[PDB]
């Protein structure tokens, strides 16, 4: 890797330039790079890692909706045709995200998730798990999109089983675990009422546990219980 | 689109 | 080149699917790819090209811009060392946006300019290589920096030149010439006064020649006279 | 900064 000369406070303090450059494939890169160091990750490189990606894949997702919406139009009786040029477009941009996504679960695998014992890091890492399937779930369309769908609902799973044994429900990594698997449902397994009621238990669970926090644990947590909020005034 | 984080 | 083997006009219709989904860099490699088929640009061609390419070189002059102000007050007094890195990281994003700079002067050399006959065509393509100089130049701090300054000065005045003789006062590319040429004048040749007379005059001048046009032209020639006007603002 | 197009 390219990445293998530099030193890993360096690759570390580069990401967070990058951050500040909004250069997030660069800030991705310089992560990668990081964690095939081969130590552990702490908190803060844990949320590195997750920003550097969350910005490039979130990019290359925007951008293949607005492809495929062409492509479908395309495919609408009366469009007139105008050759391969959409899909194959479409296609690059798939297989680029595609290749995000199998990057991101390969240092998962390799081996982020097996060095994880901390409740606080290996849901971490599950979830993301779970996500980046999720990702490849949205443009999967072969023999393999039951498989990766079941492969996102696993890595969900292990992690709520876990947020709910290990940490309280005000947790933002619990809250934000429930978020992204109550989307998983709704909008991957066609499960819009599993959808609703996670969100809707994992809001009122949340609220209860407030009194515990103090006041910037209380703000952390708030933001992304009015996210679960946010989701629910949408579904119904 | 739903929010995720 | 990588796009040797796709058709012009697919690269064209690809262009405009990037635009759609904002992936410049995409967007770019494919005007690339259609410039290099060695047939003269189109006016809607140009544009592309033109876009692309400002796109991507305005993302990397934002970056390098935090990174340089990063590195600059990492050497003011009283701030602690924190190694090469800013440095490297800021070298790092100058290099590309240099070496994007290099590639679009070399599709204007090889060979955009020498093959534009029409004063449209040849003003726009003259504007776009005093506008990469330019962005060299913000860089540059080495033997070669005046040299890089006048290359962009003499690109300007060219255009410059043959606009005033071609093209009436209210034509957007003379405009948009004038609008850049005077924002060199006050950026990097330390010349306000060149620039705040050569907005003032370009205004007042195109200001006079409205009564000549459609209203879809004075739509298009106002816009640009705003920006003159909102330099203007900024600079006195 | 100012304004280019
Ligand atoms: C190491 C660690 O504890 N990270 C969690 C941290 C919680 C607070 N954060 C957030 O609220 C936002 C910015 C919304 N992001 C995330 C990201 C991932 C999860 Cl699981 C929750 C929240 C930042 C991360
Ligand atoms: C082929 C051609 O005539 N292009 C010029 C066209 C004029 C109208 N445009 C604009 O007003 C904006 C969008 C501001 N962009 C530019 C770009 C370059 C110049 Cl020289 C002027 C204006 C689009 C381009
Ligand atoms: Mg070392
Ligand atoms: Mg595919
Ligand atoms: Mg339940
Ligand atoms: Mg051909
Ligand atoms: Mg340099
Ligand atoms: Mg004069």
């Amino acid at each position: 890797g390219a990445m293998g000369s530099m030193e890993r406070a360096s690759l570390i303090q580069k990401a967070k330039l990058a951050e500040q450059a909004e250069r997030y494939e660069d800030m991705a890169a310089f992560m990668k790079g990081a964690v095939e160091k081969g130590e552990e990750l702490s908190c803060e490189e844990r949320n590195l890692l997750s920003v550097a990606y969350k910005n490039v894949v979130g990019g290359q997702r925007a951008a293949w909706r607005v492809l495929s919406s062409i492509e479908q139009k395309s495919n609408e009786e009366g469009s007139e045709e105008k050759g391969p040029e959409v899909r194959e477009y479409r296609e690059k941009v798939e297989t680029e995200l595609q290749g995000v996504c199998d990057t991101v679960l390969g240092l998962l695998d390799s081996h982020l998730i097996k060095e994880a014992g901390d409740a606080e890091s290996r849901v971490f890492y599950l979830k993301m798990k779970g996500d980046y399937y999720r990702y490849l779930a949205e443009v999967a369309t072969g023999d393999d999109k039951k498989r990766i769908i079941d492969s996102a609902r696993s890595a969900y799973q292990e992690a709520m089983d876990i947020s709910k044994k290990e940490m309280p429900p005000t947790n933002p990594i619990r809250l934000g675990l429930a978020l992204n698997f109550s989307v998983f449902h709704y909008e991957i397994a066609n499960s819009p009422e599993e959808a609703i009621s996670l969100a809707k238990t994992t809001f009122d669970e949340a609220m209860a546990d407030l009194h515990t926090l103090s006041e910037d644990s209380y703000k952390d947590s708030t933001l992304i219980m009015q996210l679960l909020r946010d989701n629910l005034t949408l579904w119904t | 689109f739903p929010a995720t984080v």
